DNA sequence: ATCTGCTTTGGGTGGGTGGGTGGGTTGAGGCAATT
DNA sequence: AGCAGAT
C-alpha cells in the first residue's frame, strides 16, 4: 500500500516459529546467502499475493522493484575488541559512537559498451568487481574484434558510502583510546546516521585484501577488516 | 542482484554425476537457468 | 601491393 | 609463445619548466598584527 | 621481479 521494499525483520521470530531454527543459525552463521533467499523470497511472496488475490493493482510495477530483509537484533552485541579472525564472514552486532561519514561513492552495477564501426552496444553485468568486457560484437553481421569503448556515464550505479565508527565509553575497561572500526552502508542505508550519533549496526564482518601498490598485483599478508550493515538503529 | 557486486554470495550445483560446480551471483543462488547461463558465458 | 580493408557507415 | 624493456618502494645515488587538493612534519627565524 | 609491448 506504502510502495516500500524494504521489511525490518526481527531475528527471535525465526527461533519462535518450530520450521525456522536451522534457518537462524545459518543466517548466524552463511548470512549473505540466506538474505539472499530471503530477498528472493520477499519477491515472490509478494508477486503471488497479488496473483492469487487477484487485486487491480498494477503487476509491471511490482516486477520493477528490488526487495530487501533488514534483519537486526540476532545475539548479544560484541565488543569491537573482542573481533577475532574466527568471526570474518558473520553476522554480528556493534554499537558504537559514528564519528565520520564520506560522501557518496557510485558503485558499478552495470557496465555500458558501445563499438566504434557499428554502433551496437550491449550491456554486462559486473561480478566482484570485474567487468566481463567483450573481444567482439555480439552482432553477426559486425564481429569486428575488440572494437569496444566504456562509455562512463551510460553505465548503472548504487550507492556506497564508508562510515568510522568508535565504541561506546562503558565499553572501556580501562579508559585507554578507544578503537575504530570502519563500515559500509549500501543503498537505502546510506546517509542513515550523522556524526555525533549513537547507532547500533547489524552487518556481516568482511575482510579483504590490500594491494602493495598501484601497479602490481602484490597484495600485503596483513588483511583489512570491516562491516557490510544491513541495518541501522 | 539486489545487493551491491561485493556481497559474495557463492553456489554449489550438483551434477546428474556426483561432481560439484562454483557459481557466483544471487541470480544463480536462485534459479539454474541463469546459472547454466553463466556457465556458458564464463567460457 | 596493399591489403585494405574497407568499413561504410551505413552499416551503423 | 618468447624476447625486450621500465619502474618502484618512497626518498634526496630523479628532481624543482610538475607542484603542494600526491605523502614524506619539527625547528628556527623574520614579519605583521596584536599587544 | 611483474607486467606492457613488438616479432
Ligand atoms: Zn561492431
Amino acid at each position: 500500500e506504502l510502495g516500500t521494499s524494504n521489511l525490518n525483520l526481527d531475528a527471535r521470530n525465526l527461533l519462535a516459529y518450530k520450521q525456522t531454527e536451522d534457518l537462524y543459525h545459518q543466517l548466524l552463521n552463511y548470512p549473505q546467502e540466506v538474505i539472499s533467499i530471503m530477498d528472493q523470497t520477499i519477491k515472490d511472496c509478494m508477486v503471488s499475493l497479488i496473483v492469487d488475490n487477484n487485486l487491480d493493482y498494477d503487476l509491471d510495477e511490482i516486477e520493477t522493484k528490488f526487495y530487501k530483509v533488514r534483519p537486526y537484533n540476532v545475539g548479544s552485541c560484541k565488543g569491537m575488541r573482542e573481533l577475532n579472525p574466527n568471526d570474518i564472514d558473520k553476522l554480528i552486532n556493534l554499537k558504537g559512537l559514528v564519528l565520520r561519514s564520506t560522501p557518496v561513492i557510485p558503485d558499478m552495477k552495470v557496465a555500458f559498451f558501445k563499438c566504434n564501426v557499428c554502433d551496437h552496444t550491449m550491456a554486462v553485468e559486473i561480478d566482484r568487481g570485474v567487468i566481463q568486457e567483450p573481444a567482439r560484437c555480439e552482432r553477426i553481421d559486425c564481429n569486428e574484434p575488440n572494437s569496444m569503448s566504456l562509455i562512463h556515464n551510460r553505465c548503472s550505479f548504487a550507492d556506497k558510502q564508508v562510515i568510522k565508527l568508535q565504541e561506546t565509553p562503558d565499553f572501556v575497561p580501562d579508559g585507554q583510546t578507544p578503537h575504530s572500526i570502519s563500515l559500509c552502508v549500501y543503498d537505502e542505508l546510506v546517509d542513515s546516521c550523522r556524526a555525533g550519533d549513537r547507532i547500533e549496526v547489524t552487518g556481516t564482518f568482511r575482510s579483504i585484501p590490500i594491494r602493495a601498490n598501484s601497479r602490481q598485483r602484490v597484495l600485503k599478508s596483513l588483511y583489512k577488516t570491516y562491516v557490510d550493515v544491513v541495518h541501522v538503529k | 542482484s539486489a545487493r551491491h557486486s561485493r556481497f559474495g554470495g557463492l553456489l554449489s550445483i550438483q551434477t546428474p554425476d556426483k561432481t560439484r560446480l562454483t557459481v557466483s551471483g544471487s541470480q544463480a543462488l536462485v534459479d539454474e537457468k541463469i546459472a547454466l547461463q553463466k556457465l556458458d558465458d564464463s567460457k | 601491393s596493399f591489403k585494405s580493408r574497407a568499413l561504410n557507415h551505413v552499416k551503423k
